[PDB]
């Protein structure tokens, strides 16, 4: 009753977040999975973890979604994202028994969370875009530690070839970016290096007989969703596109011999059996309408679409290359290999170092990471809050407290003793001016964080900071839960 | 077959039991009785025989170790804690066959290895006042707090190079520890000759003695009467009422005796005669001799008295008189000093100044009771090291040299007698190891670096229990006895045989 | 080990809440079932039936500290319970015991040297009857309210002032006579012990008195013995009225021929002496308990000055004056609708003579409610990000738990504490050492302490920091026993 139940949704995160506490940095303590059928699963993780296993409790299912949406968002630093905020509830549940209300709780976190935002921007180092060096150092750095070891240049040259493919300029200067408009061709045969780049857009579906004038040196793309037909006794479609003079039409069905014959009449070639999912971006790189009342009709409904087309047949497959389009907002990066059982996990911190460009794009900084940023935030918090007036001034040192739990664990996972390395590292942190040092991931060893050269991109940074402050300080605005179970 | 896992779960049990008490650094444990009073305590003697034990060989091991090593100094704990580990590394190989007898043979083997090994270490620096405040200091930081360790080793120092006068190590009778209740327990020094207990009702007698004249004797100034006739008084009382008296006879004789042994061996009211009576006195007789410069006191122990005849001179009988006063001897200074409400009485500078008595101010009974035994402990170690004339580099330092050399001379030894070798250098490496875990650095962090020095620095040493860094004990003032050593091991090697060769336990 | 630290913490959380002059008191049961009604934590331990071993030797220098100040004994329990629990979450963090016991040495070792840099000592001396009183104000006011302090200081004080000889004084010269009735605002001050007594025959004005003290107490052949048994009383009575007797104590009755008699012998037959008065009275009058009637002795005889009656109190005593020191003794004469707040009173008044005693022995005063640990908390907790290692972690602890006691002077008093603890931490930086705590104002309002002249002796606050280090650090060495 009252206070209870947040003390129990804490004790819940808390539980919950200490069980893939351990499992993050270059050296992370392994789990096991025992399913109630005798089976044994190997996983690292910890988002696999959490994804497996199952709970009751409403505010570790939260705790779970918001886990989930920061993957799917940014990227990498779940597990740290879980870890702040356990620890951060785990803190303030000595001030709830405090009998201080949460509003004033909650209150100081958000000032706390303000001062974080402004003093990691004041910390984070400069970087360049496509300054291939030091981006590539960045590669070695950060986008390593995966199964990209022995094949870093693969990722390396399709992340730089790439960058300058989705960006979109529609509010500012190329600082809107998806991962998803780009044309990944994951297909297995050849070697690893077959794969490419290319300015345009491909297609998996092809027409049976390409026997004809499939490219052209101006295609103008109309989408449609309507099939042809034999005639009108339908035909109509046909007139209506000579009406405009197309060269290319886009149908999610088949077309008939005569019906083809009938297209090429109308000075069209007609594509069938294409999917949405390809259509999209079909659209995008063609620029593309689609419209059907003939009254509307107009000169806007056909516009210029690809620039040079083409069709190859690599590995029997029907391929179809479109490239050089009008618009290299979604265009092709190829994807070829012996085999696929990384080549996916490969394209997956592809996509992370696309995010990576994009927030540099957005803002060039790179934080100090190994517990260096985490340090030199939790500094400036305490050397802050000395001014700080008000009970409120208790957590305003307590979550910089807390906030200290990273480089403790990658001190604790490595052997080293996570009590006399913390302890070192903040005493000479305070005297250092501006060093940021930051401890060795695999020896558990204290070392200048320029030397031992790993950095994190401002914004992921930034957006795990912030959902962790909103993570907690929406647990603590839980009052009761009573609502039937 | 299952008897020999017995005895290993229980050794290993009071090992771990015991872990956490050896070294300076390491924790205290305290003991609760039945009736309510506590002591705190960190001493292993102490602590085996008082601990009440569960398992019955644990309770023999105990009892066997305690009753061994009474002769020698300490090392209870490190003896418990080797044995505890050679048992151990014994059953690793146990376990899978190895008739103990091959393990008992790589013992005694490991054993002369060691013997020979610790007597060509042994180094002989020779004695001064430095090398015994380093002894001090080791064998008193491991009993009391700090502070207070560093203020008795000055006191037990000093006490010690006094007796050491003699050319030959004597103790209990010369060195005598005090114990009273002062709230100051800074308050910590030496004070030669005697002091006793207590003295009698006299208002100012002489106070200021300082020559003086002990004869004591037994005075009889309440000379024993006749009040035992039948039971208690009964209706014929009358033995008890006059009988009982007439023994007043004896008090004014003795007063008599003790007035011409002053004005013949005095001449003056000065050079006051000291005497003393196991018994209460009567106020009477007693100022009025007092008053004739004679002091007389009552009450006193024995071990005050046969100290006297040693340090003070005179013979005691409590059924006297006058007589020949050949026996009677010169106190320097007999003051009486008085703390509050009880009187001290200051028999120093005396003939034969030998005999020391050591003066503590305890706050209570526990921290008295510490201090008593940690002195003590002290004392023995200094003695000890005295006797030897050669100590030894502690802190590990001569346990990590033998386990390396135990192990290079692993292939002298033929048969399977080189399991029990190991075995052996892996149970004596478990000192330097405790150590480093009582302090609280990483065990095997500074057990490997302590060792990969040892490799090249080829001199002995220790382990810093500060920072965890290696040290050499020899430079810096950790030492041990070599007795203390020698037992040990001789010990630790009969108990571990003795455990080892046991096959089966049946009911009795 | 936390099995030790979690049972000192509740000890001293059971005995937290009578802190200050709010004590808000408890029930006490004994086995002989009384029911009394105290706030003095001391009185509260000692019918405490403490089992913990860690709370025996807690409690045991609790006591050490009252044998050596006389008060802020549960300022020494609540002090050394915040100091354990926060060496219990220390050794959760994952520090080791003797680490925290070196830090904790030092951060004691700080305390003290930091503590006489804020003295505001006393005026000018003992003297000025009003000065002290308003000095000695303060323990009082901690034991009993301020409903009646400003009785209880002239009361308390002014008979402590009575005997200012040479600079010596003594706590047992003041003891105090309880007598039922009237309300404590009839209470005085009296020179001279004062007790119930029987007889009234007794002169005024008496040359040296002769305290004679009873250690042990009191048809034809009917009046053959009752004229026996009479004739023995009266050369029992004619025995005890030797060597120039003029006045008796006894423990026991009057008897109408007992009266009668020693009235004849120009003796008063004083009987009902309290079971601890005898001792006292001995040890002032240089004497001892004579066995019985028959035998007593000139040299083992009672002699003061003299002996009369003191209709002071609305009642007739007993009272013995101007001893071999003539002005030592001064008794304090009480009243009260009952007894139960008795105690109390003279509790209060015990712990304002040890105070003015102590007051004697060092001079020197620090502000108080709040004020002074506030201020070394800032002091340690400052001085603790200076010193590196290890011992850093400690040291914050033993000044977080150093700044607890005004938390709890707050709580127990109404007022949220951790408003009071934040306003005044922030005021200390500028309204520095004198500012302190306000109880009459509901809100969680400050005030200085200097007008309010709300001090306690600075050698009582460091012996029982002292103290409180030494019970915290032999509390932490300890691993286990069989229980
Ligand atoms: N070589 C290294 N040395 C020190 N720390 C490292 C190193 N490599 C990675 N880290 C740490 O790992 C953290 C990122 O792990 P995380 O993003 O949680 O992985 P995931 O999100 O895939 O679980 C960073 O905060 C960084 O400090
Ligand atoms: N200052 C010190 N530094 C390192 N080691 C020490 C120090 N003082 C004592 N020791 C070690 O402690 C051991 C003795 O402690 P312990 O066995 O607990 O006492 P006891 O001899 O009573 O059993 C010695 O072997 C010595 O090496
Ligand atoms: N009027 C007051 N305002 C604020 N604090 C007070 C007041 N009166 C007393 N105190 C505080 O109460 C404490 C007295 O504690 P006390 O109850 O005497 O301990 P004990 O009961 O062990 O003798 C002092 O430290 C003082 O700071």
């Amino acid at each position: 009753s009252g206070r209870k139940v947040q003390s129990g949704n804490i004790n819940a995160a808390k539980t919950i977040a200490d069980i893939i506490r351990t499992c993050l940095g270059p050296k992370s303590m392994m789990k096991m999975l025992l399913d109630p059928m005798g089976g044994i699963v190997m996983t690292n993780d910890g988002n696999a973890i959490l994804r497996e296993i199952q709970v009751q409790h409403p505010a570790a299912k939260s705790m779970i979604e918001i886990s989930r949406t920061q993957d799917e968002e940014v990227g990498d630093g779940t597990t740290s994202v879980i870890i702040l905020a356990g620890e951060m509830l785990s803190v303030a549940e000595h001030f709830l028994e405090q009998q201080m209300h949460p509003t004033v709780v909650i209150s100081a976190y958000r000032k706390a969370l303000d001062d974080m935002i402004s003093t990691l921007k004041k910390i984070s180092i400069p970087v360049d875009i496509s300054d291939s060096d030091m981006m590539l150092n960045i590669i070695n750095s950060s986008i390593t530690t995966k199964a990209i070891s022995r094949w870093s240049s693969l990722a390396c040259n399709i992340a730089l070839d790439a960058v300058k493919m989705v960006q979109f300029e529609e509010n500012g200067r190329k600082e809107i970016d998806i991962k998803k408009y780009a044309r990944v061709e994951k297909i297995p045969g050849g070697i690893i290096e077959d794969s490419c780049v290319l300015r345009g857009v491909m297609i998996n579906k092809d027409v049976t007989h390409p026997r004809m004038r499939r490219y052209i040196k101006n295609p103008r793309i109309v989408l449609l969703d309507s099939s042809l037909e034999y005639k009108k006794g339908i035909q109509q479609l046909c007139e209506d596109i000579i009406q405009l003079k197309p060269d290319v039409v886009i149908t999610e069905k088949g077309i008939s011999d005569l019906a083809q014959h009938y297209l090429m009449r109308a000075n069209i070639t007609a594509i069938r059996r294409v999917r949405k999912t390809d259509n999209n971006r079909i659209a995008r790189a063609c620029g593309a309408r689609i419209v059907s009342r003939p009254e509307e009709l107009r000169e806007d409904d056909v516009g210029t679409g690809a620039g040079l087309l083409e069709i190859k047949k690599i590995g029997d497959e029907y391929f179809t290359f479109i490239t050089d389009c009008k618009d290299p907002k979604a265009c092709t990066i190829l994807l070829r290999g012996a085999s696929k059982e990384i080549l996916s996990e490969v394209e997956r911190n592809l996509q992370d170092a696309m995010q990576v460009c994009r927030n540099v794009l957005l803002d060039p900084q790179l934080v100090p990471g190994g517990g260096a940023s985490e340090m030199a935030v939790a500094h400036a918090l305490t050397e802050k809050s000395k001014a700080m007036t008000g009970v409120e001034q208790w957590p305003y040192r307590a979550v910089a407290q807390a906030l200290e739990v990273i480089p403790r664990t990658l001190i604790q996972n490595c052997g080293a003793s996570t009590i006399r390395l913390l302890t070192s590292l903040r005493a000479k942190h305070t005297q250092e001016n501006c060093e940021t040092w930051g401890v060795n991931g695999e020896t558990g060893t204290l070392v200048d964080m320029k030397e031992l050269g790993i950095w994190e991109p401002l914004a992921v940074k930034l957006q795990t900071y912030k959902t962790a402050v909103e993570t907690a300080v929406l647990l603590l605005r839980i009052d009761d839960i009573v609502s039937g179970h | 077959q299952a008897a020999l896992a017995v005895n290993i779960s229980a050794a290993r049990g009071l090992q771990d039991v015991l872990r956490t008490n050896l070294g300076p650094k390491g924790t205290m444990k305290m003991l609760v009785s039945g009736a309510g009073d506590i002591k705190l305590t960190k001493d292993g003697n102490v602590l085996l025989h008082e601990m009440q034990i569960q398992h019955p060989t644990a309770s023999l091991i105990a009892k066997v170790a305690t009753a061994q090593d009474d002769i020698t100094g300490d090392g209870t704990t490190s003896n418990v804690l080797i044995i505890g580990e050679l048992l151990k590394q014994a059953d690793l190989y146990i376990s899978e066959g190895l008739h103990p007898r091959i393990i008992t043979e790589g013992f005694e083997a490991a054993k002369e290895k060691a013997l020979q090994f610790l007597e060509e270490v042994k180094v002989s620096r020779e004695m001064d006042r430095e090398t015994l405040i380093d002894v001090a200091r080791t064998s008193l930081r491991t009993k009391v707090h700090a502070e207070l360790a560093d203020v008795l080793t000055e006191a037990v120092v000093d006490s010690i190079l006094a007796i050491k006068k003699q050319d030959e190590p004597i103790d209990l009778f010369m060195i005598e520890i005090m114990e009273m209740k002062h709230k100051s327990e800074t308050d910590t020094s030496l004070i030669r000759g005697l002091v006793l207990d207590h003295g009698a009702r006299h208002p100012d007698m002489k106070k200021r003695v300082e020559d003086a004249y002990i004869l004591t004797c037994n005075v009889s100034l309440e000379y024993e009467k006749t009040e035992v006739n039948s039971g208690f008084f009964y209706k014929s009382a009358e033995e008890r009422e006059k009988l009982v008296k007439a023994e007043r006879k004896f008090i004014e004789d003795r007063v008599k005796k003790i007035i011409e042994l002053k004005r013949k061996v005095c001449g003056d009211s000065d050079k006051g005669f000291v005497v003393i009576n196991q018994k209460g006195i009567d106020p009477f007789s007693l100022d009025a001799l007092s008053k004739e410069g004679i002091v007389a006191l009552r009450r006193a122990k024995r071990r005050n008295m046969e100290r006297l005849t040693l340090a003070c001179g005179g013979v005691a009988l409590n059924s006297f008189d006058d007589l020949s006063p050949d026996c009677l001897g010169h106190a320097g200074l007999v003051y009486e000093y008085t703390l509050g409400e009880e009187k001290f009485t200051f028999i120093e500078k005396c003939n034969n100044p030998r005999s020391v008595t050591l003066l503590i101010k305890g706050p209570n009974k526990h921290t008295l009771t510490q201090i008593k035994d940690a002195v003590r402990d002290g004392l023995r170690a200094v003695k000890n090291a005295i006797d030897d004339g050669c100590v030894v580099p502690g802190a590990g330092a001569v346990e990590v040299a033998m386990a390396e050399a135990l192990i290079k001379h692993k292939p002298s030894v033929k048969g399977r007698a080189q399991l029990g070798v190991q075995a052996f250098a892996d149970a004596l490496l478990i000192i330097p190891k405790v150590l480093a875990q009582n302090s609280g650095f990483d065990l095997q962090e500074t057990l490997v670096k302590i060792q990969a020095e040892h490799s090249e620095s080829g001199q002995l040493v220790g382990v810093d229990l500060n920072t965890g860094e290696p040290m050499v004990a020899a430079e810096v003032g950790v030492w041990d006895n070599y007795c203390v050593k020698k037992q040990l091991l001789h010990s630790c090697t009969v108990i571990a045989t003795n455990i080892l060769l046991v096959d089966e336990i049946m009911r009795a | 080990v936390y099995r030790n630290i979690q049972a000192c913490k509740e000890l001293a959380q059971t005995t937290r809440t009578a802190y200050g002059p709010n004590g808000m008191n408890k029930m006490v049961i004994n086995h002989l079932e009384k029911l009394f009604v105290t706030n003095d934590a001391a009185t509260i331990l000692r019918e405490l039936e403490v089992q913990h071993p860690a709370a025996k030797m807690i409690v045991m220098a609790s006591h050490m500290q009252e044998q050596e100040v006389g008060d802020g004994t549960n300022f020494v329990l609540v002090f050394a319970g915040a100091l354990l629990e926060l060496a219990e979450e220390l050794l959760r963090i994952g520090l080791s015991v003797s680490e925290v016991i070196e830090g904790y040495e030092i951060a004691c070792r700080k305390a003290h040297e930091i503590l006489p840099n804020l003295v505001c000592c006393s005026a000018k001396n003992l003297r000025d009857i009003d000065e002290v009183s308003s000095l000695l104000r303060t323990s009082i006011m901690s034991k009993q309210y301020g409903n009646e302090v400003f009785l209880a200081k002239l009361i308390a004080q002014a008979c402590v002032s009575i005997f200012p000889d040479s600079g010596h004084f003594n706590v047992d010269n003041i003891r105090v006579c309880k007598i039922l009735g009237s309300g404590i605002s009839s209470s005085s001050v009296l020179h001279g012990m004062v007790f119930k007594k029987e007889t009234e025959g007794d002169v005024t004005s008496v040359k040296d008195a002769k305290i004679a003290v009873y250690s042990c107490p009191f048809a034809e052949e009917l009046m053959n013995f009752s004229k026996g048994e009479e004739n023995l009383m009266d050369a029992q009575v004619k025995a005890i009225a030797d060597t120039g007797a003029n006045v008796v104590v006894t423990g026991g009755k009057v008897a109408d021929m007992a009266l009668h008699y020693a009235n004849k012998y120009n003796i008063m037959l004083v009987r009902l002496n309290s079971k601890w008065d005898l001792r006292r009275l001995c040890k002032t009058v240089g004497a001892t308990a004579l066995p019985r009637l028959t035998p007593p002795v000139l040299e083992e005889m009672g002699h003061c000055d003299s002996v009369y009656l003191s209709e002071v109190g609305d009642t007739q005593v007993v009272v013995f004056k101007h001893e071999k020191e003539d002005g030592a003794i001064s008794t304090i004469v009480l009243r009260g609708s009952t007894d139960n707040l008795m105690d109390d009173i003279e509790r209060a008044v015990d712990d304002g003579v040890n105070t003015f005693k102590v007051l004697t022995r060092d001079k020197r005063l620090v502000p108080g409610g709040g004020a002074t640990e506030i201020e070394l908390a800032k002091q340690i907790t400052s001085y603790g990000e200076t010193c590196p290692g290890l011992e850093q972690y400690a040291i914050k602890k033993f000044a977080e738990a150093f700044e607890a006691i005004p938390r709890a002077l707050a709580e127990n008093s109404g007022v949220k504490a951790n408003e009071v603890i934040s306003k005044l931490y922030a005021v200390h930086q500028e309204g520095n050492k004198n500012v302190g705590l306000d109880i009459e104002a509901e809100v969680p309002a400050v005030k200085d302490m200097l007008e309010a002249g709300i001090l306690d002796t600075y050698l009582g606050k460091y012996w029982a920091i002292k103290l409180a280090t030494n019970a915290a650090v032999t509390v932490l060495r300890v691993d286990q026993i069989i229980m």
